[PDB]
Order: C-alpha cells, then structure tokens, then sequence
RNA sequence: CCCCACAAAUCCCAA
C-alpha cells in the first residue's frame, strides 16, 4: 500500500522519451 | 516591564562562549523563553546601591507574588515531567545510582538512608530517596477525593518530617500553587533556603532523567481502530441530530425561544450540538489512551498540553469561529464556490470534521487560516491597546 | 518623557540568553567580554591592598 | 585469563567481534577512547600562494583538512607543543604542497593523490593520503578550467580526534548487549503488542529465547557485548583497537603515578 | 558546490564514490537505492547526503572569468 | 476547466481528455502546445474573482463526477485544477500544511524568508551590501511537487540534519 | 573572548599536577579527589571497578559542568583501611585485565588471520 | 485511448505548460 | 525574493480598525494566499497573490 | 537488642495488579486470629505471589538515628534473616476502631501496609520497624 | 527553526563520544525537547520526519502534496518492511555510561535552515563611552557604541 | 541629523 509516495524526474523523463 | 518581577537581583559567576545564563526555575517571572529572547544588565556602581539591590531586589526574598499570593517561582516543565516519572509506586532504582544521585545533592548529609527492601538485593523508592532533598521538619496533607489514609489511587500527598509518605508528586503539589510546597518551606524555614532545595531538586531529577530517558512520537496520537471507529459514528450521529433538528425548523414549526430570534436559536442549537460532538469525542479518544503513552503522561503531570490538545489532534477539531457566528456568507448565499447555494449542514458552513492526525480538507483548511488569522490580528491590536491602558 | 522620566544610561549590556540546570537562582551567567568592559569602582583600603595590587 | 574475545569476521575496513567477562563500564570507556583520542595525522595548515578557481579560499582549506592521511608510523614523531623547536621543525611535522594548472577545454578534476610529500620523509610511511577506490582517484577537491590556478603549501601535524573532529580514524562503532532485554533494562513501547510491534535482532540467535516464563532472575549480570568498528581507512583496524587499548592504559598508568608522585 | 568529505553524522569519507555515483545512473540505469547499496553505504547517514546533494559549481564554473 | 454538462458517454464530464495531455508532454518533452495553445480551442477558462457568484466549481475532477485514510450535487461547470494551487510562494515549502495549525504555517511562511542558502549564482561578481552563503545546501528529502517549480530544489535554503526527540537531561 | 579556552580539554594544568586531595569532615575515612582535564570516560570505569571492591564502602563521582573538563570523585571505606590503598589497587586491577584483554586480542586476530 | 478521462494526477502536466508559458513575475513584466 | 514581487499593500491607517480587512474574506479563495502574512501592525494588510 | 513483636500466619483472599507492571496491593486475613486483618503492598515481579496462599509476618524492631546502612556485608551477616520478603520502613498513624480495635498504618517508601486486631494494644509500636516474611 | 515554526537557538554542544547513540552507531546531529510538540500543536512535523526517513532507506525521495491521499498507515508499512519500528521509536543509548535508555525516542531526518540572528551582531556592552551633543547623554546605537 | 521603510520581542493558558 504506497499510495504514490515518491516521484522521480529523470526516469519519468527517460520514460516518455522511450514511450516517443 | 509589567509587574514588580522582571526586575530581580543576582549573583554572577562569569562563563565562556559568550551569552546570557541563567536558571531555568525563574523562566515564567521573565516570562521570557529561549527561542532568541534579549535581555539587558545593570551595573550597580556606589555601595549603597548595591547594599540595597542585595537586600530587596534578589530573588529569595522574592519567592511569593504579592499580587496573586502566591508563589511565582516553581520548577518547570523538564524537571516536573521526571519528578512526575520518579514519584511512582512502581518504580525502583539500584545501588549503583543511588550513590550518585546522593552525591549529586550538594548539602547531602553523608549519611545514606536504609534501602525499603532487601530481600534479594537492595532498593530503594524514588520517594525514598527524593526525601533527601527535603529539609527536615516539613509537613503537609492533601487529601484530594481519594486518599482514604491507604491511597489507591494513590492521589493527594502527605510528607512528614520533611519525609515523603505517599503520593505522586505533581504541579498541583510541587508547582506554583496556593498550597504548594515551595509556599510551605519560604513561609516556615526561612525565604533562602527554598533556593537552596530548588536546586537540589533540579539536580538531582535531571541526573536521574538522564539515565532513565523520555520521548515521544506519532505511535503517541495514533489511536485504536474500533475506537476511532466509535468516534466517526457519534460524528455521524450529531450530524443527524442537526440535520433533524434543520428539517424541524424548515417546517415553520419550533420552539421559538423566549426573547431571541428563531434564527437566533437555531444557530444556538447547532453550536450546542456540534460542541456536544467534540468533547464528547475528545473524552472518548481519551479514555481510550493508553497508560503507557508519553503525551498522556505528559498532560496529566502538568507542564504541557490539555485535554483539547489531544482531542484536536486524535479525534476531531470543532469548526472554526468567527467571533462566536459561525463563518458567513461571503459570496451571495454560499460559504464557498464549491457548495449548492443555501446550505446550512455543518461541513457546508465550515464545520471542520476530521482530526490533524488524517489531515484536513481544502474548506477545513481555509477555515482553520480564518480563525487564526483572527486570532492574530485581534491580539496585535490588543497588545497596543491594554499597553495604553496600562501606563 | 524621551530625556526626563526616561534616558540612556552607562554599565550595561544585552545579549541571547541560554537556560542551565546546573546553575542556581540567584546566580546568572555572564560572557568574560562583558567581564572586561564591564567595571565598578572601588576604594583602597587596608584590607583589600593586596587583592587590589595583585589584580592591577 | 579475564575478557575472552571472540571474533565475527573482519575485512579492509570493519571487524565484528564478541567480547565476554567485562563489565559495561569498561566496553563503554572502550567505545569512547577509540571514538574520541585515538592519536593520528591531519592537514592543519596551509598557505594559499595563489588562487583563481571559483571556489573561495578558506572553503580550500577546510576541505584539505578532511582527507585521510597515512598514519601507521604516527607515534615515531611528537607533538609540535610539546617540540622544544620553533616552527614545525621535521621531527615534528609534515609539509604538503599542491599544483593545479587550468590547462584544458574541458573541466579538470583535482583529487588527493594529485599533491605530493615535500619534506623529508626520515624513512616512516606517514602522509600518504589514502586512496579507496580501484580508480587511484582520491576525494576530490576543486575543479579548474583553462583559466585557474592552485599553488598551496599545506603543513600537517599531530592532533587529535577529541578536540576537533579532523583527527577521528573511527568515524563509524557499534554497541550491543542482552537483545533479548532478559535483563529488562528497558521494556517496549506498544500501542497493541510488544513482540510484533518491534523486529528481531540480527543478534538474537546467538543467544536463547526467554524461556518463556521463567522467574526474573533479578541476580544476573551483563556480559557478552557484540563490537562493530569500522574505521574510516587512515590505518588498519585492529591497529586502532590495539592503540585504543594502549592509551587507556597509559591513561590509568599515568594517573597511576602521579599518584605515587603526590 | 563541492560534495561534502567525511560524513557530518558518521564520518566515513564521501565524495570519492560522487563521480562513480554519476554514472551508476547514467549508463546502468539503475536506481538511486540500489546505486547505493552497490556502492555500498548501509547506514544512510553516509547516503542521505548523496540522495539530497545538489551541484552548484557546475554552474558556477560555466561563466567565462577572465 | 470548462466542464460539458453534456456528454455522448454520459452524465457529465470535463472537456479536456486523454490526447491533449498526451501531446502537452510530448511538446514538453521536445525541448507545439502552449498553455495559449490549450485556451484557444476551449479548454480551460480565465475566471475574474466577480464571476464565481454564478459559477459552481468541483474540487476533484472525480468527486462526483461518477455515480482508514480520511473523510472523502450533479450540476458543475468548471473543476479545480489543484487544490494544492491555493497557497502562495512561501507557504508552497511547508511539507503537509493541512496536518498542522494554521497560525503555526503563518509562523513559517513569514520566518522563512529569513533563511540562507543561495540567492543567485553570479554572487562571485554582484557586489551588494548584505550577502549570506552557506557552505552545502541540500534539497530537502521531504517536499512538494510545487517548489519544483519554483527552482526550489535547484537552489535549496538549508541542509537537513538527523534530529531525536528527547529530554537529554541539560539543555 | 578572553575566556579560559579549549586547551582544558587534555592539556595538562599548569602548576599543578593531574589531581588534588582533600579529606572531608563529614564522615570519617572520607577522601574527595579532584581530577581535571578528563570526563565519563574515565570517572564512570573508576567509580564502577572501585565500587567492584566489597572493602570499600561508599564511591561516587560526578561532572559539575559541561563547560568545564573537570570532574570530583568522594571515597571513604571502613576503618583502618586508606582509600588511596584502596584505589591504587583498583587502578592495579584495572590495568591488569586491560592487559589480558589486549594480548588474548592479538593472540585471537593473528589466528583470525585470513588462509 | 485519446478519449478517456484525466486523473488527478495528470493537471501537473497543465501547471507544468503554464509556467512554462506565463512565468512568475508576468504581472510585473506584462 | 520571489516572494517580495508579487506583493501587495493598501492604505488604512496609522495604528488600524479591528473590524475591517485585516481578517480574511470569502471572496479570497483561490486569488491571495491565505497564510503568507505579516504579523504585527500590518497582519492583514500586506498579502501575497 | 532485637526482638519480634508480632508474629502470625495470613490467607491471602486476593491479589489486585492496580495498573501497575511490578507492584501489587495483597491482603490477608488470619488463621490464628479471627479479627486480625491485613493490607500490604508486595512486588510481584520481585516476587510471585498468588491467591489463596499462607503467609507468615514478622515485626523485629531490629536485627541480631542509625548510623548509614552497611554494604551487605558478604561475610557473616547473621541476622534475622531465614525469610525472604525483608524490607524496613515507618509507620505514621494510629487509628482505634470499635473502641477496641487498633488500627496502624505503616509506610514504606511508597508501598503501604495496614494491620488490624486487638490484644497487642501495647506490644505493636514507635515510627519505624521492619517486616519478615517467607515463601 | 524547522518547516513549521518551531524556532529555536542552541543551548549548548556535545560531542559524539557523549551524545546518545543507537544501535547501528548513528549519533543524532540535534536534540530538540519533546515537550515542543504539544502545545504548540504542529504534528505535520512528525510526519515529515517519518516520511523523510522512509524515503532516505529507500533512496526514492519522498512527497509532501498538501491535498493527497498519502496517509501514514502506508508510510509505516513501508518504513517496517524496511526493518524498523513501524512508528519510528528506537532503541537508545546513554553515552556516557552505555546503559540502556529506559524508553525510546522517536528518532530521524528533517530539514532545518539556519536563521539571521547570530548572536556576534547582537551582543553588545558599555561603560563610560561617547555623549550625545545635544543632552549630554549616552549615544544611540549599537554600532555607534551606544547605550 | 532627521524622516521613512525594514525585521525581530512579547508564540498563551488553566485542569
Ligand atoms: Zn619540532
Ligand atoms: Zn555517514
């Protein structure tokens, strides 16, 4: 149950970039 | 400057690392805290000045507040908690430290009193040896609603011969109070050596803190499950009462209090219902605490904290106030943007539910910036104010 | 009410102040700086010679 | 003999180990001569013949003195007090000099093992600034680029932990004992259990469970403490135990004496 | 600026590892937690500094002075 | 948000969906929407503070919109973009404002201004009367999605330290 | 600051030795001892291992501030006996299994010693 | 889907654009 | 220094009312942040957008 | 120099824990005598003790303005010492009820213990004494 | 001063080798008293101490979000399965003898930033200094050396 | 030398 407790930058960057 | 005190005399012993030192006994006479407070000195230069600061303005002869008679002075929150912790029938302590602590009292009379039990080693009741500390020839009873002569409860206090009995010590007993110690041993022995005994106790509790160690946490708040659970229905339950008691008024038919307004009693009832609500609450998350809890522990010895404390921070908060009327409709016939117009259900007219412990919601938390916001403005033009008043 | 029932005075300092258990009512706790500009006079008698010859 | 010792493992940096038939007090003053006057090596001074980078000069100086130095000769030489000589004389001090030139396009680095012994070594391995990694790079300090300039002079002398912190070669230490609380020293806050509301000591099996109901056994004793000394790599572990032991020592012996002396 | 030497809590020497960190999360795509934990610092007063550092002089040392 | 009362799908919902978030990342991430390029084809609204008399708002975009943690009408027009939106540059630091009292966030809004750390970086060159720079600032572990942008993890205020509560017997 | 400075950490007082003596009028056979320049770290092992003895009768010792590194150390024992005998033994005792400790560290480290 | 529905996670993605596009200080400069 | 930009101030007077804008208002929602104040003389007064 | 002055068997009815992890109220009523009743505060956790139980109590005044308590004295100490529960303390009032029974209420440390009975209306003390008991 | 109001100065400084420590050695870099919380009632405090800590172990840094679902029943869990108390109290140790700390402490990371007020520009002592032209009387002003 | 800003400091409580 961690309901979102983190975020990260980069990999949300590196993410979206491969998801493009 | 308000009151005669602020304005005492004292003894210097000079110190390193530049800054101000003094007791923390005579914190609340200063009323002045640590959080970056600043403080002024005045050196006498004749003799006759200082003749007359030592023999009018030094603290011991300054014990009892001649405005309120009754003593100013009182040991504060750290060494109250731990005398607090000490005096307890269910605790012991070892050879090993009772040494110390004995040697911790400076006048200690060289002579180490029997330990209470021997049966498989020594110890010795934190009464008993706090009993060192007191002077000789003292005497005081209590009483308070229990004490039936073999304590259950364990309430009230009786010394003799300057030798605790039983009780738990606590600031309705050690602190300033009518009937306090401190206010006994100035008025009998002689207004000096309650400076004397102030430091002993300090000491000496300090030392015994040290070793024993006390702290709190979240896991303090956090309350059970069913209880909690209990909490949100008897919500539930005021809410249905209030909103029985709007359908009622909706119908043309009410009471219709003598004198005041029909609107006028509607707002009375619901205020009334919704305080019903919170306290309540407050006394059943209470109830609930357990006895092992630190803040539990804390508010009933005294220093620091209340009922509505915790109950604000476990269970629920009340709403927020506007100079008694409940928060008004800004916009036309709503509190908010976010509500259907004509609202009076106490969420829709700010009344805040959930406990600090959850958190709050957007309204709540608007709320809650109302009140302080008034808090704090009608304090900062009241300061000035009674200041004029004052002088 | 600026000069008259109120003024500027000499022999006297402000700073931050810091609690201490370990230090009793009437005493307070004062930085040697202060020690050293700090003064107070006093007067050369038979009984204090020595005191006062050592510390000039 | 007296105080058994068992050891756990050990490797290049940290050793665990038992130790059975002492008293607390003497684990506790153990703990606190290997944390607090373990006499080692450190940069204390230095001389900024000139500077360029951005970064600001004082800032230099105190990160210089922070990198760990060699130290295992470090009781061969004395302190620089304690010295009849003025200034530092070579019985007494080590001098270290730093050259960093901003010659290329892109940023350069500048690691401990960049500055170099100067003085005379006498034949003792002391100064060498310690470098961990696989890679031969130290900590760094600065960086330069095509236009910066670092000519520094640093002088090190002998020091110690308890009066500043540049001087700990412990940096990391470990206590345990009885964890089971059979000596219920302590109890446990809970709101609901005790057991699950709290995890298990990696300790625990080593010694048994509670017996589950036995009687208080008021008479017993502590014993058996669980030891982690890690140092931070200014010189080998079981160097700094030894010597921690052997200042204590000379700390009773000489109060010992002036006993005697009184 | 700088990252810091010698762990304030502990006192175990970082800084050394800072570059090495770096590319841990460059070409290893891995984790900040297990980045660490390969680098190999249990307690996290040695890693709460490496998770919360912030480079200044990167961009302090791409001005052109002189 | 301009929330359509009607809906081919159904009850009600918000105008916006899926794709036009999807391309907003995709132009951010380029390094063509704008946030003009989101107003033009009716998406979301500017609203003067006179009009809210007349208007209905929905904090979350799923409060209900459709048919223990915390406590949680079917006529809306327009829905909060971010309640988390209503604070102001200070107070956007205090990690979980709503768990606390509310004159302790106004404590700290206005003390922290009083704070070092950084305040620009070609300090090296800006001569100026006052200037305070401390040696290693860190962003603090704890924060909100806000100060992000606010460049506030670029250029932190203060470093977090290892605090215990406790009564350690002095001081 | 012109205040008494750090060097009271370890540095040695000047002109004057390591400790002083003073014999209480309180209860007989009581010996105060004033120890400066050290803390806990010795007084706390001291007053334990003396109080280790069962010839003695009453040990204690204690910091009377933080500032200042110095710290006073009360004996008295039965009669006949001098508690300067008494402590001289207990610094013997304590160097002793200091000792044993140490060479059974090395004896166990260089058998510990990998392959 | 293009169609679907924003969570309330996603608006970051809006706020992100408008500062991107407005600024901080636009009262002042505009 | 952000938050020294957007920044507001309005005249009342010297020592101030007690009934008057100095406590926040409904219609604040959403437009001025309703905790980064002033204290003191000026609580209320000053408010940031 | 040191003598019992009161000494009996007591069935204890029940025990009561009061909250409280270590100390325990007990009390007890006696075999011999059918009047004497008594209260006591015991630590448990020092000490089992359970419902239902024989319990034997003792005065001694003393041992066979005091000056201060020796170390336990690991040779001889050959006192009356073949019980277990030895602990010292004070009493503090005097108390007659029905005209006849006596009451004395006697304080240790913090712990509590209250007698009652009528034929030692002289025998019983005195502020302090000390307290014996066994198994 | 922390992130919420709870200004405050420095007493007085220890060392490591005094200063209570836990088990795995860590040594707090500050100590603040308990009796803070309460009355003051900042709870949020807590919370991002726990929160703080949880994200460190996990290296993944952590979230405030003022108006979210984020509660702490899931903070605990994850802070437990981690290998800790699951509301963060620790086992505590007396440095000055090694003796168990009869409770424990709630014990973790939190930001701090330090403030304006250093003490060096706010001391401040005269005697027998300049006088003001006009009255004779002691100057203003502290840099003016005043009274 | 004045005038204006700008900040601290009075940060509760009682049971
Ligand atoms: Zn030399
Ligand atoms: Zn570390």
């Amino acid at each position: 149950t961690n309901a979102s407790p983190f975020i990260k930058r980069d990999r949300m960057r590196r993410n979206f970039l491969r998801m493009r | 400057s308000l009151h005669k005190m602020s304005m005492m005399a004292h003894r210097v012993k000079v110190i390193p690392y530049s800054t101000f030192r003094l007791n923390l006994s005579v914190t609340s006479p200063y009323n002045a805290d640590f959080d970056g407070d600043e403080m002024n000195l005045h050196v006498p230069q004749s003799e006759e000045t200082r003749a007359e600061l030592s023999q009018l303005c030094a603290v011991p002869l300054q014990i009892v507040s001649p405005q309120s008679n009754k003593p100013c002075m009182g040991i504060v929150q750290d060494t109250l908690c731990g005398i607090r912790k000490l005096t307890l029938r269910d605790t012991f302590i070892e050879l090993d430290q009772v040494l110390n602590m004995l040697y911790w009292v400076p006048d200690w009379d060289g002579v180490i009193p029997t330990p209470a039990i021997i049966k498989p080693k020594p110890l010795w009741s934190g009464k008993q040896i706090l009993s060192v500390a007191i002077p000789n020839g003292i005497h005081l009873q209590r009483f308070d609603e229990g004490t039936t002569l073999l304590s259950p409860k364990d309430n009230g206090m009786l010394i003799i011969d300057g030798q605790i009995i039983f009780g738990v010590v606590e600031k309705k007993t050690v602190g300033s109070s009518n009937g306090g110690l401190i206010h006994v041993v100035t008025r009998e022995k002689g207004p000096q050596v309650c400076a004397k005994l102030f430091g002993n106790i300090q000491k000496v509790v300090n030392f015994w803190l040290l070793h024993n160690g006390f702290s709190t946490g979240i896991g303090d708040t956090i309350a059970d499950g069913p209880t909690m659970r209990e909490i949100t229905e008897t919500i539930a339950e005021a809410k249905k009462k209030v909103l029985d008691v709007t359908k009622e008024a909706q119908a043309n038919l009410l009471t219709a209090k003598h004198g005041m307004t029909l609107r006028e009693s509607f707002e009375d009832n619901v205020v009334r219902f919704l305080n019903e609500a919170r306290d309540k609450a407050g006394r059943l998350a209470e109830v609930n605490l357990k006895d092992l809890n630190n803040v539990k522990q804390m508010v009933m010895a005294g220093s620091k904290g209340s009922f509505i404390n915790i109950a604000q921070m476990s269970a629920c908060v009340g709403q927020q106030s506007v100079e008694g009327k409940r928060i008004a409709f800004g916009f036309v016939d709503r509190t908010l943007p976010h509500f259907s117009k004509d609202d009076y259900s106490p969420e829709s007219k700010g009344f805040v539910e959930n406990s600090y412990l959850r958190g709050l919601t957007p309204q709540e938390f608007f709320f809650h910036a109302m009140g302080g916001r008034e808090g704090l403005i009608d304090t900062a033009v009241k300061t000035a104010e009674t200041g004029y008043i004052q002088r | 009410r600026g000069n008259l029932m109120g003024k500027r005075v000499d022999f006297s300092a402000r700073t931050v102040i810091s609690g201490d258990p370990n230090l009793e009512l009437d005493q307070v706790g004062v930085p040697k700086s202060i020690a050293k500009t700090l003064t107070y006079p006093e007067v050369v008698t038979p009984y204090n010679i020595d005191r006062l010859t050592q510390l000039v | 003999e007296g105080p058994q010792v068992k050891i756990r493992e050990a490797s290049k940096d940290n050793v665990d180990f038992i130790l059975s038939n002492v008293d607390l007090a003497m684990a506790n003053s153990l703990r606190r001569v290997m944390i607090a006057e373990i006499p080692t090596l450190a940069i204390d001074s230095v001389e900024v013949e000139t500077n360029t980078t951005v970064l600001a000069d004082e800032f230099i100086a105190h990160r210089l003195g922070l990198i760990p130095l060699q130290s295992m000769d470090i009781e061969q030489l004395e302190y620089s007090r304690d010295c009849f000589c003025e200034d530092h004389c070579d019985k007494c001090s080590v001098v270290l000099t730093l050259q960093a030139f901003g010659e290329s396009e892109s940023t350069t680095n500048v690691y401990s093992k960049d500055l170099v012994i100067v003085s005379n070594l006498m034949g003792r391995n002391i100064g060498h600034p310690i470098i961990q990694d696989k890679e031969g790079n130290g900590v760094l300090i600065c960086k330069l680029r095509k236009g910066q300039e670092l000519k520094l002079t640093c002088v090190a002398k002998k020091g110690i932990a308890k009066e500043h912190a540049k001087w700990g070669p412990a940096a990391a230490i470990e206590f345990e004992y009885d964890p089971w609380n059979k000596l219920k020293h302590t109890d446990y806050w809970y709101e609901q259990d005790s057991a699950k509301e709290w995890p298990q000591s990696k300790n625990c099996e080593y010694e048994d469970p509670p017996n589950e109901g036995d009687p208080f056994d008021y008479k017993a004793q502590a014993d058996t403490f669980y030891m982690n000394v890690e140092s931070v790599g200014s010189i080998p572990v079981d160097q700094v135990v030894v010597r921690g032991i052997d200042t204590l020592q000379k700390k009773v012996a000489s109060i010992l004496l002036a006993l005697t002396q009184m | 600026m700088i990252v810091p030497v010698r762990c304030f809590s502990c006192g175990k020497v970082v800084g050394d590892k800072w570059e090495s960190y770096l590319n841990l999360l460059q070409e290893d795509e891995l984790d900040e937690g297990t980045a660490l934990s390969r680098l190999g610092l249990k307690r996290y007063c040695c890693r709460r500094m490496i998770l919360t550092h912030v480079d200044l002089i990167e961009k302090f040392l791409r001005y052109n002075p002189l | 948000f301009i929330v359509e009362d009607d809906e081919s799908l159904g009850h009600k919902e918000l105008k916006v969906r899926k794709g036009h978030i999807a391309k907003l990342m995709a132009t951010e991430y380029q390094d063509e929407y704008t946030w003009s390029s989101l107003l033009n084809e009716g998406l979301v609204e500017y609203i003067d503070a006179e009009e809210e008399e007349s208007i209905l708002i929905a904090m979350q975009p799923e409060d209900l919109e459709p048919a223990a943690k915390r406590i949680r009408a079917t006529t809306f027009t327009h829905c909060e973009i971010h309640p988390s939106m209503i604070l102001g540059v200070a107070a956007s630091i205090i990690p979980f404002p709503d768990h606390n009292q509310s004159p302790r966030n106004t404590y700290q809004s206005a003390m922290g201004k009083q704070a070092m750390g950084v305040f620009l970086t070609n300090y090296n060159v800006r001569m100026d009367t006052m200037a305070n720079i401390l040696y290693y600032p860190q962003k603090p572990l704890g924060t909100t999605r806000a100060m992000e942008y606010l460049k506030f993890r670029e250029l932190p205020a203060g470093q977090n330290a290892i605090v215990a509560i406790a009564c350690y017997s002095g001081y | 600051m012109n205040a008494p400075d750090r060097f009271e950490l370890f540095l040695l007082g000047e002109g004057e030795s390591k400790l002083k003596i003073d014999p209480d009028t309180k209860a007989p056979n009581a010996v105060v001892i004033t120890f400066e320049k050290e803390d806990h770290t010795l007084g706390n092992l001291i007053r334990a291992e003396l109080l280790n003895d069962r010839k003695v009768l009453f040990a204690a010792y204690k910091v009377e501030h933080p500032f200042f590194a110095r710290f006073k150390l009360r004996i008295q024992t039965t009669e006949g006996y001098d508690p300067k005998d008494a402590l001289k033994n207990a610094c013997n005792s304590i160097i002793n299994k200091l000792g044993a400790l140490k060479t059974n560290f090395e004896t166990e480290w260089n058998l510990q010693t990998l392959a | 889907d293009e169609s679907a529905p924003i969570t309330a996670e996603d608006s970051w993605a809006v706020i992100s654009a408008f500062f991107r596009e407005k600024g901080l200080v636009s009262q002042q400069l505009d | 220094t952000l938050s020294h930009l957007r920044r507001t101030n309005t005249p009342i007077g010297r020592d101030g009312k007690l009934a008057k804008p100095r406590q926040l208002h409904n219609t604040h929602w959403g437009l001025v942040c309703p905790a980064e104040t002033p204290e003191g003389q000026a609580c209320g007064l000053v408010k940031n957008l | 120099m040191s003598n019992t002055l009161f000494d009996d068997i007591f069935q204890v009815s029940e025990v009561d824990p009061g909250r409280y992890n270590k100390v325990c109220r007990i009390e007890a009523a006696s075999t011999t005598q059918d009047q004497c009743k008594l209260t006591l505060d015991i630590n448990v956790e020092l000490f089992p003790v359970a419902a239902q139980d024989s319990l034997t109590v003792t005065i001694a005044s003393s041992l066979n303005a005091t000056r201060s308590w020796r170390p336990p004295q690991a040779g001889d100490r050959s006192l009356a010492d073949d019980y277990d529960y030895v602990m010292y303390g004070t009493a503090y009032k005097f108390e007659e009820v029905s005209k006849d029974l006596i009451a004395v209420y006697y304080s240790f440390g913090g712990l509590l213990m209250r007698l009652e009975g009528n034929y030692r209306n002289l025998n019983n003390l005195q502020e302090n004494a000390y307290l014996l008991i066994r198994r | 001063a922390s992130r919420h109001g709870q200004k405050g100065t420095i007493g007085i400084t220890y060392r490591r080798e005094d200063m209570p420590f836990t088990a795995e050695g860590i040594v707090p870099d500050l100590i603040i008293n308990p009796h803070a919380i309460p009355s003051r009632m900042t709870v949020a405090h807590l919370i991002e101490c726990l929160l703080s800590k949880v994200a460190a172990l996990s290296g993944n840094e952590g979230d405030a979000s003022p108006f979210t679902d984020i509660t702490v029943e899931g903070i605990s869990k994850l802070l437990r399965e981690h290998g800790y108390q699951s509301r963060g109290f620790e086992v505590m140790y007396n440095g000055h003898t090694g003796k168990k700390l009869m409770a424990q402490i709630f014990f973790g990371p939190t930001y701090y930033q330090r403030l304006r007020h250093m003490v060096d520009d706010k001391i401040h002592a005269r005697a027998r200094g300049p006088m003001q032209v006009l009255t004779r009387q002691p100057v203003e002003g502290r840099s003016r050396d005043g009274g």
